RNA sequence: ACAGGUUUGGUCCUGGCCUUUCUAUUAAUUCUUAAUAAAAUUACACAUGCAAGUAUCCGCGCCCCGGUGAGAAUGCCCUCCAGAUCUUAAAGAUCAAAAGGAGCAGGUAUCAAGCACACCUAUAACGGUAGCUCAUAACGCCUUGCUCAACCACACCCCCACGGGAAACAGCAGUGAUAAAAAUUAAGCCAUGAACGAAAGUUUGACUAAGUUAUAUUAAUUAGAGUUGGUAAAUCUCGUGCCAGCCACCGCGGUCAUACGAUUAACCCAAAUUAAUAGAUCCACGGCGUAAAGAGUGUUUAAGAAAAAAAAUCACAAU
RNA sequence: CCUAUAUUCAAUUACACAACCAUGCAAGAAGAGACAAGUCGUAACAAGGUAAGCAUACUGGAAAGUGUGCUUGGAUUACC
RNA sequence: AUGUAACAC
């Protein structure tokens, strides 16, 4: 049972950058950093490549990361696991119903 | 480590190419790498001294390839043993050849490697093994009909103790921690020697390289 | 400034000392290339004992002479250091009395 | 600190004082929250307080904000197994968030001494060496044995010029 | 067991949030109602003048 | 730093002060120096008497075991520090030396009675 | 910082410089003995001596110890470990290359664009997309060992070392050149480590024991140095007269100087005392009308804050 | 090639090549600072004797003067 | 239009 990978970050989520490519998107990840001469928390930005096979990805999107076990190349060591939050069609996973920002689209307590 | 801005050297891929090369082109012969000047007991290729503990048996006696190069088939199955194993046991020692291949830069034909089936203090290994030491000024050849008086064993058993008792402070531990536990039996606990058999000094090492399990 | 631009430019760090007219090292050798006399500012007036040397470091400096009365011509060697003289601009080195070439005050007699 | 609405969340004391640590498990936290609503004023303080306090205690943990996207706030939490724990607030005050992440994610009390008791045999009071992880330096520092050379002198017997001194004469 | 407790939790919550969900939905029709008393008063206000 | 080779080494390691030596026990590397980095201190022993005339050896059993079971070899002082501890069996050098002590006072016991005469 | 001196006829505020505290090298003056700690100008060139040998020949070791900081913003911390070695049937333990990354990481944006720094496919090849990094600082330039049970790098130079310059002490001692910078061309493996050997044992300029040096603490065998206007403890008489000269800053000396030189006296340290240079510390969680600061104006990207409640909209000289 | 092994080769080819800089010196040119004193004027500080100043253009030995906009860091002493 | 260069609480 050896399936592992030599980087730190298993799972992370990230913000979609652009889908210029053919097959990968470029995805920018957010930590929280502390400044230790403010002891203040920032918000740290950094890019990553994930392999999307079935081309899923819309520039907005929220995306969940894992971590490839043996890298194709030097730079896409990731791949998308699922898509969290898509761009414009946003399903609310309390409810299961689409929603827009703050109003929903389907009113959930409506099942006929 | 790994950084931006590693540079792609080559000369030391192709410095150990070319030593790796250099290497195996003048590999030295045996002959020439294993030379004797009886004098001096200076090495003219290695530039190494002999030691004074070896200095009679070289001019005393001839190694293996010098008592072997005049034998008919050039001694396949046949017996060679060693005056170290002569003088310290009084059991015989000795060595059936299998194969030998001696190298052909000696003009008198006084180096080669060769093989054999091992016995030593009566015990006879199953495999076939490179023979360490040939080059030593200290190989003896039995007669063909002493062949078989010095073949023929008397088999005697071992009278070591196959336990012995412990160092006594760990022999302490050992009834404390039993103790502590409760153990109530006041047997004296034994250490136990059957994989503790270690072979002396001058059996040959093995120089064939062991496959990893 | 918010914390945001503090986080954006950092804590503020001291800037390192610049170096004197000594380079760093506390003495220098040198070889007096000629000797002459200064002029003081305003407050007051003298005339003060000074020499161009040439260093061991190669650059080409103006000392001052410190006590009263010396015997110093060219081609002498002498040790100099980073005490400056606050009547004379320009001037950022003292001969160190005492060494080579150049001897300590002397008593009247 | 005298920038900030609330400056004394800033503080060492603050970020070492919020007890919350996470299973070794664990990998993603997100908040999704509103900032509309009386709704979402517990998850609002949870964001403002607690969050330096989790992230202190989990430095390895990614800790991520989405605002005004879903209307009901909640946090989900992204494990190793590819395992999602969703938890809802929609009127939970921060408190309740607090012991609530606690109890169904954290890190047992006895773990917590037991993960400080493997680490306190680390440092085992028997060993010399330097200040910095050993407690005594010379053995000479120790009451009965023999004081160090450099604050009381050795008699001359024992020394070692003289025992050369001796066995020339 | 801690997933179990936290699945019951958030059927609990939801529970809860559709019935006051109910309530403001209630409260929405009364307000789309006084809204379309006043839309019609205004309506027939405009009605008459361009008449 | 990385080496071509060697073992793991249980040995003394020599600290301390101008004509007051300390040795701590040490398992380490082999082909490291003396005091340089190592795995993991073991115990100590002082070489000197104390006001109460004792010379004071720790060491650290699991551990030392533990080693030696997983293959830590073993210097010349250490072994007798071990044989006369009793976890291990007296040391043969600890034993032709203690024969030619009593040899050699033996002789110099003759050589006085001579001497006398 | 418990602060102090210093802007002006004078007060308040702002704002720099210096003093008071500690450590380390060099120089000057002085110097009695011990113990302990440390020896530090140089990646410039080296006369000479030694520093890897053991062992019944094979073999095993041979920048392993030790030396230096030249280069590189090198790197600190963390994953995964090929390979090497040790013990053993396995399997464990140590060193841990190469590969990366949660995070941290000298200055300079008067270095703002770098110029191919990217991806797919199924086979390791054909080909097709027009891509990759970057104002949360890429690509450049300058400087530098370090975050210290320690870590990284070098073995004369050309980053490498096939080859060419060319005959190499950045081992222990010592010699030239150079620098402000000055240890014995020394005794033993007696003790620890390393190497070899089955072993008595051998070697070890690592190390141990010493030699030299006020470089630093302690004990006494020892008494000299600095200063006396204010900060800042402490001055009397003579000589000089903006001359000789002194000072860290303010400043003093222009025939009655507690500030120059000498004498008397006094203060403070003390085998040390001053001077010089480096450090440690020290700037802004403070301000922007008049002192440095609200950039001539509006909109937007990135980036944020939406925290409790509402609103948009009417005479007159916008364009 | 009735035990089993031996040997070989590993070097060129096609171009650009002191441009780019960094360190010293220099025929010379221009500025700034310091100016215990000389000559030329008096620009500013008082409605500094023409109120000052900013942007900008021109002119003049020199401070500077004038033109078009802007400011009070100027007054108009306040039943005048 | 101007009047330089040694004032001390
Ligand atoms: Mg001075
Ligand atoms: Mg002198
Ligand atoms: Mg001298
Ligand atoms: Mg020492
Ligand atoms: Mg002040
Ligand atoms: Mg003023
Ligand atoms: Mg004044
Ligand atoms: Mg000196
Ligand atoms: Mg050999
Ligand atoms: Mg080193
Ligand atoms: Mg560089
Ligand atoms: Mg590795
Ligand atoms: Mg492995
Ligand atoms: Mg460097
Ligand atoms: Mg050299
Ligand atoms: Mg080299
Ligand atoms: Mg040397
Ligand atoms: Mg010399
Ligand atoms: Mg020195
Ligand atoms: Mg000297
Ligand atoms: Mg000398
Ligand atoms: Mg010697
Ligand atoms: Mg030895
Ligand atoms: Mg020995
Ligand atoms: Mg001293
Ligand atoms: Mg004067
Ligand atoms: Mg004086
Ligand atoms: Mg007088
Ligand atoms: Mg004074
Ligand atoms: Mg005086
Ligand atoms: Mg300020
Ligand atoms: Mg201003
Ligand atoms: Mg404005
Ligand atoms: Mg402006
Ligand atoms: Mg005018
Ligand atoms: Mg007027
Ligand atoms: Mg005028
Ligand atoms: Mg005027
Ligand atoms: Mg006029
Ligand atoms: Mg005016
Ligand atoms: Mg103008
Ligand atoms: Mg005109
Ligand atoms: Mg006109
Ligand atoms: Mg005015
Ligand atoms: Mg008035
Ligand atoms: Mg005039
Ligand atoms: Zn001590």
């Amino acid at each position: 049972s050896i399936a592992r990978s030599s980087v730190h970050a298993k799972w992370v989520v990230g913000k979609v950058i652009g889908t210029a490519m053919q097959k990968t998107a470029k995805v920018r990840v957010t930590r929280l950093v502390l400044d230790p001469y403010l002891l203040k928390y920032f918000n740290k930005r950094k890019t990553y490549f994930a392999h999307d096979a079935l081309q899923q990805c819309t520039v907005g999107d929220i995306v969940l990361l894992k971590a490839l076990p043996v890298p194709r190349t030097k730079h896409v060591k990731h791949e998308l696991a699922e898509i969290i939050f898509k761009v414009g069609q946003v399903i609310d996973p309390v409810t299961g119903k689409p929603c827009a920002g703050t109003t929903y689209l389907e009113s959930p307590i409506s099942p006929e | 480590m790994a950084r931006k801005k590693v540079r792609p050297r080559l000369i030391a891929e192709l410095a150990r190419r070319v030593r790796a090369l250099r290497e195996q082109r003048e590999r030295p012969r045996d002959s020439q790498r294993y030379a004797l000047d009886y004098e001096t007991m200076m090495r003219p290729h290695s530039g190494n001294r002999l030691p004074m503990r070896a200095w009679a048996d070289v001019r005393h006696e001839s190694r293996l390839l010098q008592l072997l190069n005049r034998l008919p088939l050039f001694g396949l199955g046949r017996l060679v043993t060693r005056k170290s194993w002569l003088w310290q046991h009084d059991e015989p020692c000795y060595w059936r050849l299998t194969r030998v291949r001696p190298d052909y830069a000696a003009e008198n034909l006084d180096h080669g490697k060769a093989w054999g089936i091992l016995t030593f203090k009566g015990k006879t290994e199953s495999e076939a093994r490179e023979i360490e030491q040939v080059m030593y000024h200290d190989w003896r050849l039995v007669p063909k009909h002493e062949e078989e008086a010095f073949t023929a064993f008397t088999l005697v058993p071992e009278d070591t103790p196959l336990s012995v008792p412990y160092p006594p402070l760990l022999r302490a531990m050992i009834l404390a921690q039993r103790q502590k536990y409760g153990d109530t039996s006041t047997e004296e606990p034994m250490l136990n020697l059957e994989r503790a058999r270690i072979d002396p000094w001058d059996y040959p090492a093995k120089l064939e390289a062991k496959t990893k399990t | 400034a918010t914390l945001n631009q503090m986080h954006r430019l950092g804590p503020p760090k001291h800037p390192p000392g610049k170096m004197g007219p000594t380079a760093g090292r506390p003495q220098l050798k040198g070889v007096v290339l000629r000797t002459f006399i200064r002029k003081p500012k305003k407050p007051n007036s003298a005339n003060r004992k000074c020499c161009r040397v040439r260093l061991s470091t190669g650059r080409e400096a103006v000392c001052f002479i410190p006590g009263e009365g010396h015997s110093l011509q060219e081609h002498h060697v002498v040790l100099v250091q980073g005490g400056r003289t606050q009547d004379l601009p320009g001037v950022k080195l003292t001969v160190v009395r005492g060494k080579y070439d150049c001897g300590h005050v002397q008593k009247k007699k | 600190p005298m920038k900030g609405r609330f400056p004394i969340r800033r503080t060492l004391q603050y970020l070492g004082q919020g007890d919350v640590v996470f299973k070794d498990s664990v990998k993603v936290m997100t908040v999704n929250y509103n900032t509309h609503g009386e709704l979402g004023e517990g998850a609002r303080k949870f964001v403002f307080f607690n969050i330096p306090q989790i992230q202190y205690k989990n430095p390895w943990v990614q800790i991520t904000m989405f605002k005004n996207m879903t209307p009901s706030p909640f946090l989900r939490f992204y494990l190793d197994s590819g395992e999602q724990v969703l938890v809802d607030v929609e009127s939970k005050s921060n408190k309740e968030i607090v012991e609530h992440i606690r109890k169904i994610l954290g890190k047992n009390e006895e773990t917590l001494e037991k993960e400080e008791q493997e680490k306190k045999q680390l440092s085992h009071p028997a060993h010399f060496g330097p200040r910095k992880y050993c407690l005594r330096e010379c053995m000479c520092e120790v009451e009965g044995q023999v004081p160090c050379p450099g604050l009381v002198p050795l008699p001359k017997e024992m020394t070692g010029k003289y025992k050369a001194a001796l066995k020339a004469t | 067991e801690l997933m179990a407790w936290n699945q019951a939790e958030n059927q609990r919550l939801h529970e809860l949030r559709l019935a006051r969900l109910r309530q403001e939905a209630l409260e929405q029709e009364r307000r789309q109602a006084e809204e379309a008393v006043l839309q019609a008063r205004e309506a027939q206000a405009w009605a008459q003048l361009k008449e | 730093r990385a080496y071509r080779g060697g073992h793991l080494t249980i040995r003394l390691a020599l600290g301390g002060c101008t004509n007051r030596p300390f040795y701590r026990i040490v398992a380490a590397h082999s082909k490291c120096p003396r005091d340089g980095r190592f795995v993991e201190q073991l115990g100590s022993y002082d070489p000197l008497p104390n006001s109460h005339g004792e010379k004071l050896v720790a060491l650290n059993f699991d551990r030392i075991r533990h080693w030696i079971g997983c293959g830590a070899h073993l210097s010349k002082p250490v072994e007798k520090l071990l044989g006369l501890s009793g976890f291990y069996p007296l040391h043969p050098m600890m034993i032709t030396n203690a024969e030619r002590l009593r040899r050699k006072r033996a002789r110099e016991v003759l050589l006085a009675s001579q001497k006398t005469d």
